[PDB]
RNA sequence: AAACUUUCAACAACGGAUCUCUUGGUUCUGGCAUCGAUGAAGAACGCAGCGAAAUGCGAUAAGUAAUGUGAAUUGCAGAAUUCCGUGAAUCAUCGAAUCUUUGAACGCACAUUGCGCCCGCCGGUAUUCCGGCGGGCAUGCCUGUUCGAGCGUCAU
RNA sequence: CCCACCCAUACCCCGCCCUCAGGGUAGAAACGAUGCCCUGAGGAGUAGGCGGCCGUGGAGGUCAGUGACGAAGCCUAGGGCGUGAGCCCGGGUCGAACGGCCUCUAGUGCAGAUCUUGGUGGUAGUAGCAAAUACUUCAAUGAGAACUUGAAGGACCGAAGUGGGGAAAGGUUCCAUGUGAACAGCGGUUGGACAUGGGUUAGUCGAUCCUAAGCCAUAGGGAAGUUCCGUUUCAAAGGGGCAC
RNA sequence: CGGGACCGAGGACCGCGCUCUGCAAGGAUGCUGGCGUAAUGGUCACCAGCGACCCGUCUUGAAACACGGACCAAGGAGUCAAGGUUUUGCGCGAGUGUUUGGGUGUAAAACCCGCACGCGUAAUGAAAGUGAACGUAGGUGAGAGCUUCGGCGCAUCAUCGAC
RNA sequence: AGGUUGACCUCGGAUCAGGUAGGAGGACCCGCUGAACUUAAGCAUAUCAAUAAGCGGAGGAAAAGAAACCAACAGGGAUUGCCCUAGUAACGGCGAGUGAAGCGGCAACAGCUCAAAUUUGAAAGCUGGCUUCGGCCCGCGUUGUAAUUUGGAGAGGAUGCUUUGGGCGAGGCUCCUUCUGAGUUCCCUGGAACGGGACGCCACAGAGGGUGAGAGCCCCGUAUAGUUGGAAGCCAAGCCUGUGUAAAGCUCCUUCGACGAGUCGAGUAGUUUGGGAAUGCUGCUCAAAAUGGGAGGUAAAUUUCUUCUAAAGCUAAAUACCGGCCAGAGACCGAUAGCGCACAAGUAGAGUGAUCGAAAGAUGAAAAGCACUUUGAAAAGAGGGUUAAAUAGCACGUGAAAUUGUUGAAAGGGAAGCGCUUGUGACCAGACUUGCGCCCGGCGGAUCAUCCGGUGUUCUCACCGGUGCACUCCGCCGGGCUCAGGCCAG
């Protein structure tokens, strides 16, 4: 099964600029990391839990907080990107637990969050004092604020006398008639619909 | 060892800038050291070699001839010293091409741009001499 | 160049009772006008099958024989006759593994060249320094037009450790030929068997040899290996009375007498 | 026996292999973004005291100005440089200039150094003639100005 | 029918080489144990298969390697080692680098390919240098004269010329002076060769102007487009005069 | 009992023996002469006796035919990549693979890091789906090796069962 | 005056005032157009290939891009690229073959602007001309220029708090500039030390090159902190000041909440795709809707559900790069190699033309490139010179072979060459030259044996210092003797 009947040869890439590269993206990281300086290189983002059946076992960081995350942390939205928050429009809070995890994912942040004055001269009651203003500072915050559980637990001790009794008939049984009910959910409509039906004709 | 990027260690790049240099990079090429006096006198080793100095010669078979610098033939990188010559075939006299890195300065040509080309060189010495000490 | 025999307009002029049938320059009024080409047994042609770039210049290595080779290296390292048999000059060092206070290395100590020197010929590698001084030769061949002028032997390689000596010692030891400088953390299989040969002189610092065993456990993934083989002395083994007692008698000498 | 032919050897020829050399190729890596109607790329013709080419330059023509350096250039000739300096040099840099005929190429043409038109200035006896010099005159399109055309729609 | 005799790489005995097989060799005075000692058998080879070695360019290590008191290369009726590919040394020449060992690496080994490029033989002082009628004498020049010049003779073209001038094409071949080599299939003092200079003068001769066959812009229409058609068109495409 | 030819492998002793002060018994010593250098030996050129087709290719079964070769120097043709497969060496081992990337660096090297991922750890069926112990992981016959000498039985093979 | 005088609209002129386009380059990029050799036995599906050639258009990158997305999950969340998905789902004569995507890890991250609303208590907007730089004009424009809003919302309300403008600026960074350590010490070879030997020195510099032969210290440079002088930008600790006319955010809400048409979609035709049942594009015909529309990879009807919100637009980075400019490198090539070109090479030369397209590097450290004499018409030759060498003479380093000349040797009655074995002649490498051991004699010395002390070792063996007083040791010189010695032989 080898695809070179083509004019392959015109199309060969090699890499022998990968260690090169490498040190123009270190150059270019810490370019950027002086230029953002005391700013962390990155930007806060969000837990949130991966798509589709293989995956929605594991956590990880997504795009941009949601609006109504932003709401119940009481940051506004056009402050947020400003204070080095991610916000993504698009992603929508479904659930109570994912939501819970993201606004304490920002209330954290905001309250290790140090904000200078825009005048040093003139600084505001939304503004850190200067007394506070020195402090050990992370410049990273996919390390400070990263997935710390990206899944559950696989090990848990509990007593003898606290195991579930299980349900009844088994969990294979169980599994068995889930699958039944499911293949048959339409057939047995039809027979309760046809059933009623001549119940009502021949009452 | 070199460490600067923009530093070349290319056999091939030496030898071509060095044959293709221009005039004034051949002048700082054909540099003569100074004699123990004038070295103790001024603190500088080394000066690019000009017309109406004085030298000695310390390399070659006209080793310890003396004269007065009379021609720098910075096309075929060689000095002319005046007496050191050979006799060709007709009797005449011809100059012998003496390169400055064989010979020595015991009397400098001195002018105003001379004297401050020695007192620059004097006082770098000095304040690198003075910092790294 | 993939380009290289194939600048050129050429046929081959057909069967016929003259000329090899190998394609011919067109044209005329020049030497190269009916010529052959193309051929890579052709003047001017393109050579038989052209080195391309995508040859497989880099070999990928198992990280955990890379461990095992680094930690064999580094026990040959402490073998005095393998530093003799690789050709260190070591007859005066004291003791191998040489282990040099940390004191006489640690920030500026070693700073300059000539203390870095002193030094070194104080604990005894100065012989071996000097060979590689007397040991420089020019290169034969085309290595000297491609900038490989000179070769010289391998002298002393000083493992040192980065967070309790400092780096200064680097810039003090760096223009001596043939000494080399590594930190303890960092260790290179190119430097402790040179030409794939065993025993390298080592100079070490207290600060490395005892930072040498917390740099073997921070190794995720690898454990210094278990040997086949727990008694490498074959003559006690073999002459021992566990062995020697239970053995048949010899069924004849060395030496045989002839018979017939 | 010599000559001749052939073999072997020494020296001499023929020829340019071998060895050593390499201001050149080849491949990889890193950095950078900058052509042109303000006339490009390309072409032609010229320019040095003594050059045909290569190189450099454009009638200010192997170059001018400016900045820097600080005593050459060199094949010959001839001059230097007040050397205690507005300064040698086929020097470097380069921000000011010059930049022939062309070419997208632009008055119309061009297989012609062909033929014009508009406006100035100068000279020759000159209100009329003759000559020279300078500045202009392509196409498509946009914004605007101004001069217009049509019962196309109206007011009066 | 008989007796003797001749010789194959066959048979017998002996030595030596290799391969295969079977044994020995550590309380090691013990060994390139990948070694050594003892014994036996066997030996042709195409396609094909396998092993070991030799050699070339380059890389790491090593030999405290060789070298201007001569590296590499080259020549050698001069030697030594190896079954062999090869390795080593002497002598001569020469002038700036090179080699051994263990690993690494490849554009790594030639008699052929009507092979590629370059160089060189026999043929061979050979075939030949025989169309266009034809040359001779004296003098000069010069190192040298059949093929330079002057004179003296003899001829040929024979006005549809071997004459006098042009168009195309060439581009200095024109003229003067000088000239070694090369070229002028012989020679050369001569030359359209080589070197340095000189030479082309227009209102009236041509070009320039006109239109022919024909070609190209414009309006406008095609075409993804480079561009195609169109040349009087389905174009507001301009001249003159007068004015209190 | 004579006559002649070719050969002398081995390198302390050990053995088989005999004719037993010793020997011809598991392989040559003793005595003597000339010469001590081109004398022996070797290389090259040539003569002599005997021997001896011109190489390569192609074809078929083979020759023959046919093709290439005036001579010399240098050049000149099973390579590299991707993917399989079998075998050898090596590391780790129900796991294994750092090098996409990140950290670091004496800076294209070396050193370090881990999420995912690949392959393996489960198969089978078109699919929905289901999914590997009756038994010291079974019986029987062999089987290297070990054995308390009664047996226990590796790998592997054969055969009957089980999931 | 009304047959006049005007307002507009459309269409023209002008060497009108001011601008702009064209060509080049095209490696990489965006489109269009578009083969065949090849691979399928052949061969019209197919493959090569949605490739080469052709055409148009950009930039330092381009393009793409803030969902009419993926999904079906506990849901992710613009674009791009790498790894993986995966040689998988899928497509395919007579089978050769072809071949994605979602998820997941990573590099890099950045978001927004219109159209559809009446400012209507005031076109609040703008090109151009003239300016005394205050503004003033000619106009554009209501067939709509500003503000406000863009679906994440927003508009209107309510409500009470928050928010803002300028000017300095220490200092730092980027780019050119001045400057940087140490032997030409002594001896030998040599034409020349940069070679060999000795004695030193520098080293954050022992990279590279030059200099009469291998130079850390002769010269340029090389390493590191800095140090002179200048220009233009950027970042920035802080510090002075105005304050609310206005604009801006947050919280809640009855209500309102415009949202892109010959377009979407359908049929058909061609082409394309893994999407030859599920792909995209274009042409022709038909041609929408308002909880509507698109999508949900098997056609259809009915009932649901889930996701976005097309038919308008902009936008850095991670990505590409056989073109250009600058730079650093290599287990690459070493003048028939390496680019066609190391040289006045895209040159000379050829072709009407499109185009085709070479050969060709090396005296010597320095021209010191041969004075002068002599013979020749000259080229040159011979002397004599230069050089370390002319056995380097501008035919020039080295100087192979084919092939040729001379000299020396030899062979030859229609081939030579080759194998085995003598001989002749010529020319050679070895071997050998004496060693060891005794017995006497003569010399020259006490590193004889034992003992003592110290030291080292293998712990019983040695070395060192004293002791020997010469019948003992160690060399030398004369003899004599035994043994072993080279070649050919009896």
């Amino acid at each position: 099964n080898n695809h070179f009947r083509k004019h392959w040869q015109r199309r060969v890439r090699c890499h022998f600029d990968q260690p090169g590269k490498k040190v123009t993206r270190r150059l270019a990281r810490r370019a950027k990391a002086a230029a953002l300086a005391p700013r962390p290189v990155d930007k806060l983002r969000p837990i949130v839990r991966c798509p589709t059946v293989k995956y929605n076992r594991r956590t990880r960081l997504g795009r941009g907080f949601t609006l109504e995350e932003l709401k119940a942390a009481g940051i506004p939205r056009l402050l947020a990107p400003t204070i080095g928050i991610a916000v993504d429009h698009r992603r929508k809070n479904l659930s109570e637990e994912s939501l819970a995890a993201n606004v304490q994912r920002l209330k954290d942040y905001k309250a290790r969050l140090i904000l200078f004055p825009r005048k040093s001269n003139k600084p505001k009651k939304a503004d850190t004092p200067k007394d506070q203003q020195t402090a050990e500072t992370t410049t990273s915050l996919r390390t400070s604020f990263g997935v710390e559980q990206p899944l559950a637990p696989g090990f848990t001790e509990i007593s003898k006398s606290e195991i579930p009794a299980g349900i009844e008939g088994g969990a294979y049984r169980a599994l068995r008639k889930a699958r039944s009910d499911a293949r048959l959910v339409g057939v047995r409509e039809k027979r309760a619909k046809e059933k009623a039906e001549a119940e009502a004709n021949k009452k | 060892m070199k460490v600067r990027p923009t530093v070349s260690s290319s056999r091939r790049k030496a030898r071509k800038a060095h044959f293709s240099a221009p005039s004034s990079v051949r002048r700082v090429i054909m540099s003569a050291p100074l004699s123990k006096e004038l070295r103790e006198k001024y603190n500088v080793r080394s000066i690019p070699i000009r017309k109406g100095d004085e030298v000695q010669i310390v390399r070659g078979a006209h080793k310890d001839k003396e004269g007065k610098v009379t021609s720098v033939y910075r096309l075929k990188y060689v000095i002319h010293v005046e007496r050191v010559t050979r006799e060709k075939a007709t009797g005449q006299t011809v100059p012998i091409g003496i390169h400055p890195s064989n010979v020595v300065i015991t009397k400098l040509h001195l002018d105003k741009d001379r004297e401050n080309i020695l007192a620059r060189i004097k006082a770098g010495r000095e304040q690198v001499a003075k910092a790294k000490g | 160049s993939e380009k290289a025999g194939h600048q050129t307009s050429a046929e081959s002029w057909g069967t016929g009772r003259a000329v090899a049938r190998i394609p011919r320059v067109s044209g005329g009024g020049t030497h190269r006008a009916g010529q052959g080409a193309f051929g890579n047994m052709c003047r001017s042609g393109r050579m038989f099958a052209p080195t391309k770039i995508w040859r497989k210049w880099h070999v990928k290595i198992n990280q955990g024989q890379k461990r095992f080779a680094t930690a064999s290296a580094l026990a040959a390292s402490a073998v005095a006759p393998l530093l003799m048999a690789r050709g260190h000059q070591v007859s005066t060092v004291p003791e191998v593994p040489l282990v040099v206070d940390s004191a006489a290395v640690a920030g500026d100590a070693v700073a300059k060249t000539a203390a870095a020197y002193k030094l070194l010929k104080a604990i005894g590698a100065g012989p071996d320094v000097e060979k590689v001084k007397k040991s420089k030769k020019l290169r034969a061949g085309k290595g000297k037009m491609r900038g490989r002028r000179h070769r010289q032997r391998r002298g002393p390689l000083i493992v040192y450790s980065p967070e309790h000596d400092g780096k200064e010692l680097v810039k003090g030891f760096r223009n001596i030929p043939g000494v080399e400088t590594c930190p303890v953390d960092a260790l290179n299989l190119l430097q402790l068997a040179p030409g794939g040969h065993l025993g390298r002189f080592i100079v070490w610092t207290s600060a490395a040899i005892k930072q040498l065993d917390a740099v073997y456990e921070s190794k995720k993934g690898f454990f210094l290996p278990a040997n086949i083989v727990s008694q490498a002395d074959l003559s006690r083994l073999i002459n021992s009375t566990e062995i020697q007692s239970v053995l048949r008698a010899p069924k004849g000498e060395a030496r045989t007498k002839r018979a017939c």
